[PDB]
């Protein structure tokens, strides 16, 4: 199914069918995101159970060389970086990055606080090495001064929001897909009932709740208006 | 009313809890 | 069964008879794949069940050869993948990539994670390797060129999404069926009561719930109109 | 008893007398046919019991030489199968293909994934094999050239659509029956009773359920017309 | 008790006394029939216990020599079958093929399963085994010419359709017994309590619910007319 | 309503399952 | 309504299950 | 309504199988 | 209504096996 | 309203377990 | 109202926990 | 209404037995 | 109405026997 | 109406003798 | 009406007294 | 009305501590 199927599903289950409706599809667009890590989470992360495909997305990056803090000469040695800021990933799958092709390259994706010691192993020094800064953005590092060649390289994951991972997502081959709506939702079609439940209960409630009606300088809520 | 994100952790966090239970109570024993 | 008389049961056993209703064979359509993939696994992936042969779609694919990344030399060896994609697989039962007999033939469907890795033993080099990459294409892999030569596989599992296997589906005898709903719905006989009992549910409460009638540029919601 | 001492026990257990009612007996005829497979699965699945010779059907079928893919030399010894489809069997009982005799011959039902690897003991190779491959027709194989002078084999199992079997049912002494309401329903006596209880039960909320009795371009389900 | 006694306890119970009510005693006959074998499948399926002599009835058989397949030599020796099918028996106590004389002969029913391995053994080559094929009829086996001779035997069992076997019944001392109504209902006078109660419980609610009472081309069942 | 058919074999095999714990407590001990 | 058949009996199968737990416990003990 | 001859006979029977649990506990003990 | 004839015997014979199971506990122990 | 398809299986699923339990009391014991 | 996709999942996962307790009371005993 | 010299004596005495089972468990121990 | 010197009492002497329990749980336990 | 001065010396004993149980429970071993 | 602060510290209380009794069932096993 | 900062807290302070229990009883064996 695709974001679309998705969020019509919730406003006819909703009967949210009225342009002038006070729930948007924009509400359901925010909840099935956040409801959608809120169940990944719930099912993948106290015991280690098999992910599927469905829950994964490929995002695509272009790396930039940047230094280490500045212009000086003994700071350190430069890294490599997207130079747009990469979506949180969830700890539940595997997180992969790679060359452009899934099934080649040694791209490892690790911990931040794991990433400020890596390559002290006279074996690990080719090895690039990837995580995700304070600033937002997905840093390289290896030993190998080979690795700031990089100009590419795709993300695979389970993101934490799906929204910013499907505006990053890699280009088709017929190409780019404009709107949100028409690209693909990332949870297993296992957990899309309970997805589609746990938003039309948020929003159920709230949908028959009284609103302030009047314009009178006054708060009409506790009257019930 | 209705909001059940709580209620479902909660729920969910009891099967856990029960599960995790029943694993602590397998065992392969070892006499021949 | 067919797709149709999954369709017209939950249909009449909600009484969706007008033509001016608000819920539509599509809503069926839609909650009927959703809640089959969900009752397969909540029955077929805590402990292993001998899954039944109903629940399992063959699909038929077409194979080109396709670079590793892009047309140079140093990249790797190509493989070969569906011109098409392919749907997402349950892990519940026996995927089987076979060479239009399904009698006949190792051609060995694997986690993606594990097909970068495959061949390097001397006594596995002459068997075909199969994975979804991230872009939703089925890839073909060994170490054998004689591969290079598959034009076509069939491609038995439990996909996760029925309509999209049913799309895909393999000629029959007499020809391709035009109606997605003249073709076999994909669940055990013994599983239909119990995704029948669960679409209903779903929309026999919504079905009586009040919609915004009137168009007066206002939300009729909260006055149950 | 046979279909029809079924159909018009759930009818009358419901008062379905009138012919223009909304649950006809084809509606009937589906869920008795879908809640025999679900409760011969509740009861026969889990431990192992000793099933009545009420719950299976004997099927005829002709069995016709086809090739292993096409008409092409290097493919693999040709099968035999049958020409039309055969229904899907339970997992429950003893499934047996046998010479139009049932205390005679050794045709052995097994699984599919087993029939792709059979016959290579050298004292297992003149026993002929059957299974369901995914094009829905059933697969004859054996080692020995004299299997393929088959032209008739009978089907005895627990079928998981009793409607299916009961179309592809073995002639009579008299001669065949017309309607499938004069054939016998496949369930053992003591599971009748169950199995009228489901059916009137899921039929039984639905029958006083309100209808859109007003054609006027709307919806009026939710005013209860 | 007879048939009568026990269907005129349930009309009473039920005080369905007039001749213009919905439920006859046909909708009686086929409950008592089919609760019968529930009731003996609930009690003596489990654990075993001591059946008591009530619930078996003794059918009468006229036996004909019949071939394997057809009328060509090298198909197997033939068998004798009763000339009319028999009824299926319940697994629960003692089924007793007997040359009608109970207290003599050695005639063996056993499983169908079995009796197409019987007689290899050298001393129990003179015994004749009986199993009801799918064809629904009772055939016999033995490797003794002689046993081709039987013109007639009587089968006691528990069978599960009581109805069929007292269309079957062994002729009195004092003739054939025409009605139904005039024979022995078979269950066990300490069974007649539970098996009255569940009878009436299944049509008492339906006694009282309504019918489509109006001749105006709709259905009537939702306003409960 | 009524119908117990369901509920009877439900309380059938809910008394066998209870029988059937009475019945695995019994044992024929084997000190003199 | 009424019709007792089927609860006493189930009632006298209940009592039947508990006296069979209660004559499980008994023992003649063997020590002297 | 009333009539009591079969809730006695129950009731009188659970406790019954309660006294017959209670004297399965009892033990004359054989150490010194 | 009342009568309390039969409430009385079952509630004083609930209580004496009830009593008689705390007997059952007691042990005068037999090390030193 | 009414359906029992999930209701049974459930109800079905819980004699099982309780079923799977008591056959897991049983010893077949292996002193004299 | 009515939706039964939590339900089912957290009474199928009941059913699973307490399946999981009696296979965890399962032994293959080894004495002769 | 009211009177209570047999809701008394059976709360006196259940309290009695609850406290013979207490002190029925009440061990002075004899390892060093 | 209202008085609470037998409620007291019963409340009071239940707390007491709860007590006499958990203080007969208690061991100083004579292993190094 | 309300006076909550012998309900809080009950509750705040009954959690006082739960706290009795908890700490009986306590062991410091001594093997190795 | 309302006030909280002794069903806050009755309840915080039995989250400690179970608390105490889920770690007194902590063991460090000592053999190898 | 509502408000749920104590609620949430204490049914999450009972699932911890009924997990607390449930790792209690988690035996890394250590018989061949």
């Amino acid at each position: 199914m695709t974001y679309n199927e998705l969020i019509y599903m919730v406003l006819d289950e909703l009967k949210l069918s009225s342009d002038d409706s006070y729930y948007t599809p924009d509400h359901v667009i925010f909840l099935l995101v956040k409801y959608r890590s809120f169940l990944l989470k719930q099912r993948y992360s106290d015991i280690k159970k098999q992910i599927p495909d469905s829950d994964y997305q490929s995002i695509c990056l272009d790396l930039i060389e940047v230094p280490a803090i500045s212009g000086e000469p003994c700071e350190g040695s430069s890294y490599l970086r997207s130079k747009n800021k990469v979506p949180t990933t969830m700890m539940i799958g595997n997180p992969r990055v790679y060359p452009m092709d899934f099934y080649q390259g040694e791209i490892t994706y690790i911990s931040r606080d794991r990433m400020r010691y890596v390559g002290y192993n006279k074996f690990l020094r080719n090895i690039i090495y990837c995580s995700k800064a304070p600033d937002g953005y997905l840093y390289f590092k290896s030993w190998n001064p080979q690795f700031l060649h990089l100009e590419k390289v795709s993300f695979n994951a389970i993101f934490e929001d799906a929204k910013e991972a499907s505006e990053m997502a890699c280009p088709e081959e017929n190409g780019t897909i404009c709107k949100l709506e028409d690209k693909e939702f990332p949870i297993e079609d296992a957990l899309v009932p309970p997805l589609i439940e746990l938003v039309v209960k948020e929003l159920r409630g709230p949908e028959y709740s009284p609103k302030d009606e009047d314009n009178n300088a006054k708060d009409d809520l506790p009257d019930a208006r | 009313f209705g909001s059940g994100a709580i209620g479902y952790e909660f729920d969910n966090r009891y099967l856990n809890n029960q599960e995790m239970s029943a694993v602590a109570k397998q065992r392969l024993t070892s006499l021949p």
